[PDB]
């Protein structure tokens, strides 16, 4: 398993490793925080659907 | 026997307050609000309440200064 | 001295006429803190 | 480098600085959290940071490094081992080049020579 | 112009490895099902970061995972002395307001840091060093005065202390040199010609037997009769070794009203 | 000893200690509280503690020392004169044997020689 962690490196040279994983071209235009906005924002969207539960008893929905 | 009709009454009023807080507060205070004080008294209530909340926020911000 | 030994290094009398020009330095009781709110 | 199994807890406490960390002995209770069977000798559990390393090897032998090693008892062993050798390397260097920072050092608060008392 | 991927992505080949540390059947079953539908699941969250999208940490049930903080005995009491022992429990109990406050830095290590001297103070040092290597020290008084004037006084105190620390570290490294380069009594007259042609492997378990009786099968054929005969021989040698015994030394820690010496503790109570 | 009429107020403030007292100039307003007529020259009012001394003499000439000197304007003049010469005697000795305690002294926070910077 320690040799499996280095599997994608054995097929590459050092120059290819640096260009592949180290020298990623700079691009600061992405909305990186969309991952959190989708996750935490899902609580509000889930509430919009959940506030319509056809459970007749009020205390059941409580 | 006790009055079993009053069971869990504090929970039920809590959930009704969460369901519609302004509707619960409105009707629970209707007869009391029939006597309305002057504009001065009402303004002093809001002025002193928001002033106390403003100082509370400044005390919270000072606690972050002491933590730093 | 009078039945007493007080060990001190060799005193330099030339240190008396040491030109020490006074420099400005003002203390402000009531100034700036590190952080503010 | 500590050349024993045990060390004085106060010898690694600061004298002129606030004490916000300790250098505790190896947490032997974490060894009983491993559910699988293993052989561990008591003669290796006291030396600093080594028990956590042997636990990590036992966990990396029973399980691998993917989706089976990621269990609370095995990740804490790897985290404690990594953290232990990092603190001990820092306290060891501070013990070598800053011996006067710790309680018990004669240079933390130097006692004067008798010639300095003027008697 | 595709977004860059970190090295961890090529290990897992997916951005959605549903890794949950809580090892219960309900959690791992739901994680395996969610791991399979992550391509078409709108309720999918990344745990492998990328250049274009951030990611979440390791999950613990519905909450998030973080290892137990390394055991620390420092704490602060509120109502009564709790005698907190970080080694008494597996997981650290939460700090209640009326019970205890733990030490700062749940996840922190000890490092050495340094302040960065002001930029104008750095420029005066570069001017002095440059003027020194070109014109010599004797023609750099003005540049030396600019350092004493422009650099704030705290910076000059830091510069003064660095020289005193590195003087201390120099003496410590040289005392280690003397102890290391000291020729012991068992190496008198021995040079590199007396060294054996052995490497690190020649001192390991395969070539050098450890000092334990069951390291290998060396003593597995020893019968009880040979044991009794050995006890007789080791007692015959003791007729010459037991004749001498070191004398008992005086107790330097006799007076309990005196700061005791940190003497070597006895092996056994 | 101060060899002038005026002194820098900051030169008698401590640098490494809390400043709980100052060495203020003569309180010229107390001179106007004397009800009687007297002759005072402006050339004598700035030198330390002397104005309070002259006020005491003027009060002890108009009144005596019994039941007439005991008025608020005369007792404050004598109290200020006694307190002023006590504080100045203490500050004078502290200025002579502890010059490093005050703001403006080159020894309060000594600037190092260039030979100590290791450049
Ligand atoms: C045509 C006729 C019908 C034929 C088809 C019939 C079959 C239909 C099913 C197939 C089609 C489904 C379509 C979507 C495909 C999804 C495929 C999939 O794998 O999803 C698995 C999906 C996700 O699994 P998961 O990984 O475990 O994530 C849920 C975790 O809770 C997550 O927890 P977390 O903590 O890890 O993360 C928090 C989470 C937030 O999660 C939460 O907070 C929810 C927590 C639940 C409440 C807590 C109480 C839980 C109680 C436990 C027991 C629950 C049992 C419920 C069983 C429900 C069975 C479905 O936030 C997020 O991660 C991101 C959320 C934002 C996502 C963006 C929203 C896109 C949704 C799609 C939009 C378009 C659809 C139309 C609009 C919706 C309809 C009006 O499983 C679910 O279904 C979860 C329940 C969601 C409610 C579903 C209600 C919508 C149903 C729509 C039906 C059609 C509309 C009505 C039409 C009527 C006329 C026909
Ligand atoms: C060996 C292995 C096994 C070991 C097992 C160990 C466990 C032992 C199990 C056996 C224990 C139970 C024994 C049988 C009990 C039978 C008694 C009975 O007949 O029922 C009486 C009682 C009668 O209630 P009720 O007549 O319907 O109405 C109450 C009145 O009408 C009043 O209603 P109200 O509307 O006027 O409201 C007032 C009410 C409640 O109003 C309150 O002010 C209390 C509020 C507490 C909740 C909030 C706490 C604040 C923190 C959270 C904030 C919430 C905010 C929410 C909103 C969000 C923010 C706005 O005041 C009360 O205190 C009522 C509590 C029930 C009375 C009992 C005497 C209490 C006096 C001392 C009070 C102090 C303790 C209170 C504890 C919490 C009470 C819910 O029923 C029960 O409470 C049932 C409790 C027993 C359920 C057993 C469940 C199964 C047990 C096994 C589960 C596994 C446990 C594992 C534990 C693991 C170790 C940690
Ligand atoms: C005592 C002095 C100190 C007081 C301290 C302050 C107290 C807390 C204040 C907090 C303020 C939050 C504001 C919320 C905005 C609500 C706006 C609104 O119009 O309210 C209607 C709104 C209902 O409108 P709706 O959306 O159409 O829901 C009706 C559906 O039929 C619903 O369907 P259903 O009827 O079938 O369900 C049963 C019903 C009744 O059953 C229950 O509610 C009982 C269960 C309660 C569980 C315990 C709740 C713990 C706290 C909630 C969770 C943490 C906060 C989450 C974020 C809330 C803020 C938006 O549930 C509900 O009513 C709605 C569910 C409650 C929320 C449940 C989910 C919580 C998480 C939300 C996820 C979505 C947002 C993501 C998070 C955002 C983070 C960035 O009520 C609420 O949602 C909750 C009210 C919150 C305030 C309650 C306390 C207010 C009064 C406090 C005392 C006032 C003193 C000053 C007055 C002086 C008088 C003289
Ligand atoms: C989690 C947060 C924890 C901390 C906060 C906790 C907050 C708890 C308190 C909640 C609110 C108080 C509860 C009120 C009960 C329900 C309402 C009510 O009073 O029923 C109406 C009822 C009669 O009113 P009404 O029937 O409608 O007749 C009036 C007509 O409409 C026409 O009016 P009128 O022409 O006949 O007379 C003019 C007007 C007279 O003009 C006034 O209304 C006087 C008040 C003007 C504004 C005063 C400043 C605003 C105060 C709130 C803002 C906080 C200030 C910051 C505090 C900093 C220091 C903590 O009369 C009135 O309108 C009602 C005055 C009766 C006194 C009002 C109740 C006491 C003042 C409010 C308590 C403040 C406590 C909040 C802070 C607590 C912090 C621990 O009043 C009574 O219950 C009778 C009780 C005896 C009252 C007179 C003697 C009072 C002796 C105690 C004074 C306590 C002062 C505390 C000062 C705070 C510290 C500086
Ligand atoms: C040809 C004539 C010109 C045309 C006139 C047309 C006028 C149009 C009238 C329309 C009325 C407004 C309609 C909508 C509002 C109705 C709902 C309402 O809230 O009314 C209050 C309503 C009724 O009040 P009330 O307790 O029944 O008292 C009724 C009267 O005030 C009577 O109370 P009283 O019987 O106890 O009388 C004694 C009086 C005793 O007063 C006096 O004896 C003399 C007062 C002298 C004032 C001294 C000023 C000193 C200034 C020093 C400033 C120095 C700092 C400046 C620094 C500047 C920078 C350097 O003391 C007061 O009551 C003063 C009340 C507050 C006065 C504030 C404005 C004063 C100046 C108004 C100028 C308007 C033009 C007048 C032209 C005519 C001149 C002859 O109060 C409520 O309970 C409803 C809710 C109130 C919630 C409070 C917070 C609400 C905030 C928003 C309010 C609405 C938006 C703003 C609208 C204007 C409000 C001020
Ligand atoms: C949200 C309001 C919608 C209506 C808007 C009306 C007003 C119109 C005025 C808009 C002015 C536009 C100003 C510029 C906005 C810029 C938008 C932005 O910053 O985010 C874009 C950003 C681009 O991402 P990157 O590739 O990382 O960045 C590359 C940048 N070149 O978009 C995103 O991150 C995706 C999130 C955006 C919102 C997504 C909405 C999701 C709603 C879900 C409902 C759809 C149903 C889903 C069903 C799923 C079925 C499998």
């Amino acid at each position: 398993d320690f040799a499996e962690l280095l599997r994608p490196l054995r097929s590459l040279s050092f120059n290819q490793v640096v260009d592949r994983y180290v020298l990623i071209p700079p691009n600061h235009t992405f909305y990186r925080n969309w991952t959190y906005e989708k996750f935490l924002g899902g609580f509000g969207l889930s509430y919009l659907i959940l506030r319509e539960l056809p459970l007749r008893n009020f205390y059941a929905r409580v | 026997f006790p009055d079993r009709g009053n069971k869990r009454r504090w929970f039920k009023n809590l959930f009704r307050l969460i369901k519609n807080p302004m509707g619960y507060i409105f009707w629970k205070t209707y007869k009391a609000r029939l006597a309305k004080p002057s504009l001065i008294v009402t303004s002093m209530f809001i002025g002193f309440t928001l002033g106390f909340i403003k100082l509370k926020a400044q005390s919270i911000a000072y606690s972050k200064k002491q933590y730093a | 001295y009078e039945d007493f030994v007080f060990t001190t290094p060799y005193f330099q009398p030339e240190s008396t006429f040491k030109s020490v020009p006074k420099l400005f330095s003002d203390i402000l009781l009531g100034g700036v803190e590190w952080v503010y709110t | 480098t500590i050349f024993a199994e045990t060390w004085e807890a106060s010898e690694y406490q600061y004298r002129n600085k606030a004490n916000l960390k300790t250098l505790p002995v190896n947490h032997l209770g974490k060894l009983a959290e491993l559910k699988f069977d293993f052989v561990e000798y008591k003669a290796h559990q006291l030396i600093a940071c080594h028990l956590y390393e042997r636990m990590t090897i036992h966990c990396m032998n029973q399980y691998g490094l993917f989706k089976d090693f990621y269990r609370p008892e095995c990740l804490d062993a790897q985290y404690y081992f990594k953290t232990c050798v990092e603190l001990n390397a820092a306290y060891g260097i501070q013990k070598k080049f800053f011996p006067e920072h710790f309680v018990g050092s004669p240079y933390a608060r130097p006692v004067p020579q008798f010639q300095q008392l003027g008697l | 112009k595709a977004p860059g991927q970190i090295y961890a992505y090529d290990i897992h080949n997916t951005h959605y490895p549903y890794v949950n540390i809580k090892q219960d059947s309900q959690t791992q079953l739901l994680a395996s099902f969610r791991r399979s539908i992550a391509s078409i699941n709108p309720f999918s969250y990344r745990q492998v970061p990328s250049q274009d999208r951030a990611a979440f940490g390791l999950r613990w049930g519905n909450a998030w995972y973080a290892p137990n903080p390394y055991p620390n005995g420092i704490h602060f009491d509120r109502v009564f002395p709790t005698h907190y022992d970080p080694l008494a429990e597996t997981n650290r109990t939460k700090a209640n307001l009326q019970l205890i406050k733990y030490a700062p830095g749940n996840y922190s290590t000890l490092v050495v840091t340094s302040e960065k001297l002001p930029r104008p103070c750095i420029r005066t040092i570069q001017n002095y060093r440059r003027c020194q290597m070109v014109n010599g020290t004797e023609k750099c008084n003005s540049e030396a005065q600019d350092i004493l004037a422009i650099c704030p006084n705290w910076a000059l105190d830091h510069m003064k202390e660095k020289v005193r620390f590195y003087t201390k570290a120099l003496a410590i490294n040289n005392q280690t040199y003397i102890r290391a380069m000291q020729v012991e009594e068992y190496n008198q007259g021995r040079t590199v010609a007396d060294v054996a042609p052995k490497t690190w492997i020649h001192g390991t378990r395969q070539h050098l037997r450890p000092d334990t009786m069951w390291a290998d099968d060396r003593y597995t054929n020893i019968t009880q009769t040979e044991i009794n005969e050995a006890i007789k021989r080791v007692e015959a040698r003791k007729a010459r070794e037991h004749e001498k015994k070191p004398v008992e030394q005086a107790n330097v820690n006799a007076n309990t009203g005196e700061q005791p010496v940190r003497v070597e503790k006895s092996l056994y109570p």
